């Protein structure tokens, strides 16, 4: 016999796409602040 | 090499001034080299071998590098005890046992034991002895012609403030590419400005006076303030040295934490 068909979920593109991506930017939102906030200090390295 | 320097960095910035001595003495006792060695990271033929027995000349020659002048002149007042303005060896000795508890005393006070001091004289002990440290620190970095780098005199002003800043260090290693060109500083620009530097308390006083108003420091200011409290010439290139090394927010004018504060608290310790 032939095993059932499997199984998807409830529109499982949209949802990863619309969970990776406002995260992708709250990533980039506090990669920024960090650089900014120990830029502050003398704590970074950029030269 | 680099541990050992900046060992030798952090004892000198921080520690006790008699650890500083058995730390830079071979004899106990340093010679002048010594003394040099300890507070670098010809009066030497003058200062000759009798001197720092016991950590105490270390500590007057400190003083004598870090006195502003109405602060030289009263301690000149707290030398003389009758207060007859002179101060033979012997009164300095008598100084000098309470500071504890002998070949400068003999070349600048008297040879045969007998010292007729005037201010002046005093005041020339120090001007000497703070020019040739002064000196010492403008060739140690090999001057073009008479003339250091930017670098070098950055390097120069933040070993002068003693504060491990890496911005500020930061700054330093971009005031090459900040200034494309550099004539270099002559000796005459650093001698006056860090004899306006020697002085920045008596300097904070209109600086105060501005400031509780406004943290908003130009050129000119700074520059009537020299010429007022130290009658030196700043000229505008070390000002623009100046401006583009410590301004880190770049608004073009410095407050006081910026730069006189951290000055004043070198000068405090």
């Amino acid at each position: 016999a032939i095993l059932p068909k499997p199984v998807k979920m409830s529109f499982g593109l949209l949802r990863v796409f619309s969970i990776v991506i406002p995260f992708l930017y709250v990533g980039t939102l506090i990669s920024k602040n960090f650089a900014a906030l120990l830029e502050e200090h003398d704590i970074f390295v950029p030269e | 090499d680099r541990k050992v320097m900046e060992y030798e960095n952090r004892i000198r910035a921080y520690s006790t001034p008699d650890k500083i001595f058995r730390y830079f003495a071979t004899l106990v006792f340093m010679t002048p080299e010594d003394f040099v060695r300890s507070i670098t990271p010809s009066i030497f033929y003058t200062l000759g071998e009798c001197g720092l027995i016991s950590f105490s000349d270390y500590i007057f020659l400190t003083t004598v590098l870090s006195t502003p002048q109405r602060n030289f002149e009263i301690a000149f007042k707290m030398f003389d005890l009758n207060g007859d303005g002179e101060v033979d060896m012997e009164e300095f000795e008598q100084v000098q046992s309470i500071i504890r508890s002998s070949a400068l005393t003999t070349y600048f006070f008297g040879a045969d034991l007998k010292g007729k001091l005037t201010i002046k004289n005093f005041l020339e002990f120090q001007r000497k002895l703070q020019h040739d440290v002064l000196k010492l620190e403008f060739e140690r970095h090999d001057p073009v012609d008479g003339r250091i780098t930017e670098r070098q005199f950055g390097g120069m002003l933040l070993a002068y403030s003693g504060v491990q800043s890496k911005k500020l260090t930061a700054m330093q290693r971009q005031l090459k590419k900040h200034f494309k060109e550099g004539k270099g500083l002559t000796f005459q620009e650093v001698e006056n400005f860090f004899t306006f530097l020697k002085n920045i308390n008596d300097v904070d006083t209109a600086l105060s006076f501005y400031h509780m108003a406004g943290a908003s420091l130009d050129k000119v200011t700074m520059q009537q303030v020299a010429r007022t409290v130290a009658k030196v010439e700043l000229s505008d290139h070390v000002c623009d040295v100046v401006f583009a090394l410590f301004d880190c927010d770049g608004n073009g004018e410095l407050s006081n934490k910026e730069f006189v504060s951290i000055m004043k608290q070198r000068l405090m310790r």
